[PDB]
């Protein structure tokens, strides 16, 4: 009879196009988009592994000048590392000069290139972090951020995944931002 | 034993580490001008938004995250578009710092969890409570008590 | 017996408590002011509208739905178009000292169920029944009676 | 039976969808 | 059993679909 090709032909139907629509799903989504993730945390290591080392520290320092021993989200430092490890690539590319025989050319390179990248990206900074950045820029107090218990950290072989806030030392009291607006403030007022 | 009296004393005689748990929490609380209607801001021009902000491009995003061998990372447009609007509408009306002092002390107030044109007193958690600090009496001396001190042990 | 009566006995002798339902359901009505033709109306810069909106992007709506780490919701393309405008021609005279009043009568009316520039009188429904309230004739006292002695019984 | 329908056309998707799109990106990615 | 149509049918996609995409940039790179 004619009713064994409906019967037939409608499982072939009914089985293999859902099947074709959740296995798109579970690769674009589930494999492709994961495994896309994967190689571009890869190129950061195989290239780029000496500017993240002196690009984290550097990170890990002003994280302490943006907020200054108050808690720090371990979330959106993430979304905000992103961005900070964008800048040092952007700079890096750019820049015939090697890191560790120049190091504060970068920090002219890298700060103002976040400076501008954290100004386009966050509209509120309710932690001021655009802010901020134009002060070290403008007063000039990145300097202590290359020093010679500084210059040992990012000379040493280490990845730039095991720099955490605990490697890196404190900066003195003097040197730090809070200090500095809270002299400024003490003069001008 | 009244909030008021107690900070008079405390240049004079009297130390931090004497007070009551009760008189440490009133302390802590904010004064009497909380809860007096006073409706009145002035001076916006605050740090704390960008107007150079935007969007986030999600085709730029998806460039800069494949690493891409590129050389810049933001979008540039509407930060110099504020860099031209600055020396064309402003050099009529000459140059302006904005620096000289409105930066230094907006930048202080976010150390202390205070909003920029805020005149009033806000909270800040200091190890397990909130101390409310405003711009006028920074009570410095009591986040020095409750950080040093308050390390180990509990007070409320 | 009369609706205008009534009220000017209010401070004097009588209470809310003692009407009749027709006297309630009266002066809860509109006046005679109500139904007589009056075709003016003046201030046309409500505050209900705003100049600055924009249609729904249906793409941003996709992106900032699906949650995407983003920095910023908004659009800003029309909110900071509005800044500079008002910068431009700001400047002939900025401080124009309304921005306060012409903003507290407003927010008042609405909460009574009237429109901004709407001078006669505007219904808001307490309890169970309509009361109808204008900007001049507040009828404050009879919503401090129909709402808290018509919690649990029931008027017209 | 109808069951073996079921178990063969399905068999059939399981197999050359995944493989025919884990391809297209050794294709485009790793060749092209 | 069933394992000859996981034989089969992956070896149809293995064979059929990289060959598709060989030939697509032959002709259009090196004929058209």
């Amino acid at each position: 009879g004619y009713g064994d090709l409906a019967a037939t032909s409608a499982l072939t139907t009914v089985i293999k196009d859902p099947i074709s629509l959740t296995i798109k799903d579970i690769y674009e989504h589930g494999v492709k988009n994961p495994f896309t993730k994967i190689i571009h945390k890869l190129k950061k290591f195989i290239r780029y592994r000496k500017v993240l080392r002196w690009s984290r520290m550097w990170w890990v320092l002003l994280v302490r000048e943006i907020v200054g021993d108050n808690t720090i989200e371990k979330k959106t430092e993430k979304a905000l590392r992103e961005i900070w490890d964008q800048c040092t690539i952007a700079v890096y590319n750019n820049t015939l000069n090697a890191v560790e025989s120049k190091p504060l050319l970068f920090l002219h390179g890298i700060l103002n290139e976040c400076r501008n990248n954290f100004a386009t990206k966050l509209r509120q900074d309710p932690s001021l972090i655009v802010a901020k950045i134009d002060q070290i820029i403008k007063s000039q107090i990145y300097r202590f951020w290359v020093s010679e218990p500084y210059l040992k950290i990012g000379r040493s072989h280490t990845l730039y995944t095991h720099i955490t806030p605990d490697a890196v030392p404190q900066l003195p009291k003097e040197c730090t931002l809070k200090h500095l607006s809270s002299y400024m403030e003490e003069k001008l007022k | 034993s009244v909030k008021d009296i107690k900070k008079l004393i405390e240049e004079g005689i009297l130390d931090y580490e004497d007070l009551t748990e009760n008189e440490l929490r009133k302390l802590a609380k904010p004064d009497d001008n909380f809860y007096e209607l006073s409706p009145y801001a002035s001076d916006e021009k605050d740090l704390s938004l960008n107007e150079t902000s935007g969007l986030t491009n999600e085709q730029l995003k998806n460039f800069l995250g494949q690493n891409g061998t590129y050389h810049m990372s933001y979008d540039s447009k509407s930060i110099d578009y504020a860099k031209q609007k600055k020396s064309e509408k402003k050099e009529d009306q000459q140059e302006d710092d904005d620096g000289f002092y409105d930066a230094y002390k907006q930048i202080k107030n976010s150390y202390d969890g205070i909003p920029n044109n805020f005149n009033h007193e806000a909270p800040q958690l200091i190890g397990n409570n909130y101390v409310f600090t405003s711009i006028y009496d920074t009570k410095e001396n009591l986040i020095k008590f409750l950080k040093k001190n308050s390390e180990y042990d509990l007070y409320d």
